[PDB]
RNA sequence: GGACCUGGCGGUGCUUCAAUCCCUCUAGAGGAGCCUGUUCUGUAAUCGAUAAACCCCGAUCAACCUCACCACCUCUUGCUCAGCCUAUAUACCGCCAUCUUCAGCAAACCUGAUGAAGGCUACAAAGUAAGCGCAAGUACCCACGUAAAGACGUUAGGUCAAGGUGUAGCCC
RNA sequence: AGUAAACUGAGAGUAGAGUGCUUAGUUGAACAGGGCCCUGAAGCGCGUACAAAGUGUACUGAGUGCACUUGGAC
């Protein structure tokens, strides 16, 4: 007997309204659970609309200050050979090591960007990193 | 019987998490399972914007905080239905995971329908099955998109019949009609296995707690 | 009908000119198709271009496939050239009448 | 199209019994004979008289039990006896049933010069074999 | 329902005891076959269809399983794949998939059962494409180095696809021989072929050449013995009756071939059977049909 | 007047086709006689059937009868609680023909933002469909073939002269 | 395909009456591969219609000339 108008209100709304009307003889099994623990959003039907004007998708891109260092390192040395073991969550690559050394070098007090980059390369070379150059 | 029904059914509703589902997963575990990897930004569906954390190189990232909250709610609701002995039906048309979903359903006792969905299996359930057939009290859409990247007809049919639907909605899904959406990744085998394990554990815990409480009531 | 006969002659000449070049396609041109005749349906609903078949069966099949694939492009080329203001759909039909003469002469030899 | 001894399809609201639902060609395969005697057997005689007796008895019973017979009447001719078996509705009073049974028995027996028995089986309603 | 079926079971047991008492047979040892015989006798029916006749069986065999409701008293379906609508079919598909996974991890005699056979096996209504899917999965299971543990399961879906040597009897004088029979059209022939003989072939007490004044019939008689190269090595007595001359010749030929089987080696018998000597002819005259002159001759089409 | 939806039509071509459209195999009809049916003439003097789907057909069959026709004569409550072979098959029942040498007919249910309307994709995407029919089953000699079956509709198809019957009319 | 063809019996009905009908049996083959004008059945589809077109302009007597539009097809 439940109303089959899925485009009008939610399942909870329709069931509650029909019960209040008395058309529904008794509340269905899940009604009490839904009432006790409603979802964050009422499952009301809603037709998607395509943005037309200057309105934009509010999804912001993801970046970090270290993305600059990563991009420059990739440009100067490429991907090298330390292939990404994406399964290890604690995995750190050569680019990650360069980023860390760049960050600590900046924290030292040195502020020039190009000097930070070159000195980071030299410091990792001293550490033993094979910073093979792409070109 | 009134005392029985009260003390059994209504007691769990008192506590926010009677089945202690929150311990079944952690944001770290979801991240390891890759629940947070969505489709490309171009494939994004407008209504998933609130759940999308952001875009990384034109790849959507699902906000695992929102996913954790939604999964808490969905697992809690599923456990409550299992405890109330409702019929839970797992639906998904991903042939890659059809076998896993069927086995998980068999193991947890609840039912599954992963094959082709004949028209009206819910709307015309009485004629397709019989007048006395009992319809599912809860549905779980492990995949809400049919093989043609369209919302599974079961979603709309469940909305029509007023059967609550938990559903793993991807960044290109349409969560408008899913009662309990769980924004996440539906394509990673690790993510799907995590979902299946979580639901199986929730159902098993709900049923065992139901049996334990029934025995406690009856012994006294 | 004299009008139909004139249309057939003009279409035969136009189609031969078309096939003389890679205009339709290099693949079609390389096949060196020869047209036996052109016949227009009495109602002007279709134009059958009878093309001579070769002995090789695979070659015949490939030529037929290419001709079927290029018929629409040839129709468009004609209607663009204005050789005929309106051209019905073009259908390519295999022609095998000369096989009887060939094999006769073979036996009679 | 064969119009012979068939119930044409309708909207599905037309209930029909076993006999009415089975067509002639099925005879001797799915449905037996409503009259069982030895007249038509090879080398026997009096087929015409057996047929006349069958027709007369059927009309007699149909007119005697208006709106009471819920199925066709099965005739058996053992030796010289006659047995008329009927399915009747439980709509007419038992006293009337018994009186009609005795009267028909005696009258047919005197008419045809042979013992006759009528056996009624009662049903709440005509036995529906399908709906057409 | 299940309670209804149990009641029918009790009623059938009581009826079985009634029948055993009526026939005087020990109810304890009273079997289904005995019940069958007794019911057949006690309710003589002349219907051609084995189904239209009466029956008194166990409710299991009697009733259609009607898929057994599928949901218990509570209303929870028994089969986890129940909501598919083809629960048994999809269960079988899942099982075959599991077996294929297991085999993948580890690593002119028959055919497949027809779709109707499979439908009866699964007590389910399938489609052509469903049958194709199942059969293709089964074929993959074959090709996947199916061992005994798997071939045993597969043979559950497989379907498998010689002339009888009559005894060599002996006469009063101890001479061996073999007797056989065969029918063609309306003719019947009984042929006795002796292990050893000078090629004499007496038909109806008459010499073969005299009885069959047609060299074609003589050739028919000669065909089997010529085929096995045993002409003049057997003496034959053939009694034929009924039908025309050609039918009689065919019947005698068939009978002689069958009788000679007993005396020729098994390979020779197989060769004869392949040739057609030993295969009974199914070609018989087709009855005239009403409204047409012949079995197929439609009357001259008027206009 | 505007925008749409469906059905109909071609004297519409290409490609598939069909004891099977034409050729291809055999046997025949038409040419002669006779048997026989029909139409026109004739007859005082027979009804119906009428392209496939009439034409040794209703008829498993006419010297009287049959017989319903013609001529003549005769009877009047009439074998019948009369009768009528007299009209009406373009009222029907009853029985059939044709496609059908088909396989579809289908009730009852369940998208177009609830318009006319629509409902297909198997690595499946809203269809399920009871029931009827084909099928299946059965007879004959198989598991074959032939029989049998052959639904809804088509031709106001036929049959009031099998019989029953609505309707029309006669009753010296 | 035991099909056609040929031949011979029997039955229904009558008092009698067929070369008619029904039915039984005997001997018993040939082609079976091509195509679609003709018939019909389909799909590919095309175009008809009921339940190329046009605007402006000018000549001629409906067409043509020039430009324009698709409110047409490829
Ligand atoms: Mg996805």
């Amino acid at each position: 007997a439940g109303s089959r108008l899925e485009t009008v209100g939610s399942i909870f709304s329709r069931t509650r309204d029909l019960v209040r009307a008395g058309v529904l003889k008794e509340k269905p099994l899940w009604f009490d659970v839904y009432d006790a623990f409603p979802p964050l959003r009422e499952p009301v039907f809603q037709r998607p609309r395509v943005r037309y004007g200057k309105a934009k998708a509010p999804i912001q891109d993801i970046w970090y200050h270290e993305d600059r260092i990563r991009a420059k390192f990739y440009s100067v040395y490429g991907s090298g050979q330390r292939a990404f073991d994406l399964f290890n969550p604690n995995f750190k690559s050569t680019c990650q090591r360069f980023v860390e050394k760049y960050t600590e070098l900046q924290k030292l007090g040195e502020t020039d960007e190009e000097k930070l980059f070159v000195e980071t390369g030299k410091a990792l070379l001293a550490e033993g990193v094979i910073l093979r150059r792409v070109g | 019987s009134t005392d029985f029904n009260d003390k059994i059914l209504n007691e769990p509703l008192k506590h926010s998490d009677f089945f202690n589902v929150k311990e079944l997963f952690s944001v770290r575990s979801l991240f390891d399972a890759r629940v947070h990897l969505g489709h490309k930004a171009g494939c994004r569906h407008r209504f998933m914007e609130p759940y999308i954390f952001g875009s990384r190189l034109d790849h959507d990232i699902i906000d695992l905080e929102q996913t954790a909250t939604h999964l808490q709610l969905a697992l809690n609701f599923t456990a409550h239905m299992a405890y109330r002995k409702g019929i839970i039906l797992f639906i998904s048309r991903n042939r890659q995971f059809s076998y896993l979903i069927e086995n998980m359903a068999r193991d947890c006792g609840e039912y599954a329908h992963t094959r082709y969905f004949r028209g009206g299996m819910l709307t015309n359930a009485r004629l397709l099955f019989g007048p006395t057939v009992r319809l599912p009290d809860l549905i779980i859409f492990l995949h809400t998109l049919n093989n043609i990247f369209e919302p599974h007809v079961a979603v709309r049919d469940a909305a029509k019949m007023n059967i609550p639907t938990v559903g793993i909605v991807d960044t290109n899904c349409n969560p408008c009609l899913i009662t309990y959406p769980v924004p996440g990744n539906d394509d990673s085998p690790l993510a799907v296995h995590l979902y299946c394990r979580l639901f199986q554990t929730a159902i098993t815990r709900a049923k065992e707690k139901r049996q334990q409480v029934e025995a406690l009531y009856r012994l006294q | 009908h004299a009008r139909l006969r004139a249309l057939n002659g003009l279409l035969y000449k136009a189609l031969t000119d078309l096939l003389c070049t890679p205009e339709v396609s290099q693949e079609l041109y390389d096949l060196n198709v020869e047209l036996s005749k052109v016949s227009l349906t009495p109602d002007f609903s279709a134009c059958r271009a009878y093309w001579k078949t070769t002995l090789s069966a695979e070659q015949n099949a490939h030529m037929e496939a290419v001709l079927q694939r290029s018929a629409a492009h040839m129709r468009h080329l004609l209607m663009s050239q204005q050789t005929l203001r309106n051209v019905p759909p073009i259908v390519f039909v295999q022609d095998k009448g000369n096989a009887a003469l060939a094999e006769l002469d073979q036996l009679l030899a | 199209k064969n119009r012979a001894a068939r119930v044409r399809v309708s909207k599905g609201d037309k209930p029909v019994t076993y006999e009415e639902a089975h067509a002639p060609h099925y005879i001797a395969h799915r449905k037996g004979w409503l009259s069982l005697h030895t007249g038509n057997l090879d080398g026997e005689d009096h087929a015409a008289e057996r047929t006349v007796e069958d027709v007369f008895l059927r009309k007699f019973m149909w007119g005697t039990f208006p709106g009471c017979l819920a199925d066709q009447l099965v005739l058996k001719r053992r030796g010289n006896q006659l047995e008329i078996c009927a399915v009747v509705l439980r709509q007419l009073s038992p006293h009337k049933y018994y009186f009609l049974v005795g009267y028909s028995e005696t009258l047919l027996s005197y008419f045809y010069k042979c013992p006759v028995r009528l056996h009624l089986q009662t049903v709440p309603s005509k036995v529906v074999y399908k709906y057409l | 329902t299940e309670d209804f079926i149990k009641k029918q079971i009790e009623e059938f047991n009581i009826g079985k005891r009634h029948l055993a008492n009526m026939m005087g047979e020990d109810p304890e040892t009273f079997t289904q076959e005995d019940i069958d015989r007794a019911i057949a006798y006690l309710f003589p029916s002349g219907l051609f269809e084995k189904r239209a006749r009466p029956v008194m069986k166990h409710p299991e065999q009697i009733f259609p399983r009607q898929r057994a409701i599928q949901w218990g008293e509570d209303g929870r379906p028994f089969h986890y794949l129940f909501y598919t609508g083809k629960q048994s079919y999809y269960s079988l598909m899942h099982d075959v998939y599991g077996m294929l996974l297991n085999l993948e991890k580890h690593q002119i005699g028959s055919r497949w059962l027809i779709k109707e056979e499979l439908e009866e096996m699964l007590v389910e209504k399938l489609s052509d494409l469903d049958y194709m899917q199942f059969i293709r999965l089964l074929e993959k299971l074959l090709t996947s180095q199916c061992g005994a543990a798997e071939e045993e399961f597969v043979q559950r879906f497989r379907r498998s696809v010689k002339q009888l040597i009559e005894p060599v009897q002996y006469d009063e004088q101890g001479m061996a021989f073999s007797k056989s029979e065969g029918k063609r059209k309306t003719a019947k022939a009984e042929a006795i072929v002796y292990k050893h003989g000078s090629g004499r072939i007496k038909v109806n007490g008459i010499d073969y050449q005299l009885y069959f004044p047609i060299t074609q019939d003589r050739e028919q008689l000669m065909f089997p013995f010529h085929f096995v190269d045993r002409l003049g090595k057997h003496d034959v007595t053939c009694t034929v009756s009924g039908g025309g001359r050609s039918a009689q010749a065919g019947a005698i030929r068939l009978a002689m071939a069958k009788a000679l089987c007993s005396f020729v080696t098994e390979d020779e018998v197989e060769w004869m059977r392949q040739a057609g000597l030993l295969t009974t002819d199914p070609r018989v005259r087709e009855r005239k049909k009403p409204g047409q002159e012949g079995a197929r001759r439609k009357f001259t089409w008027k206009k």
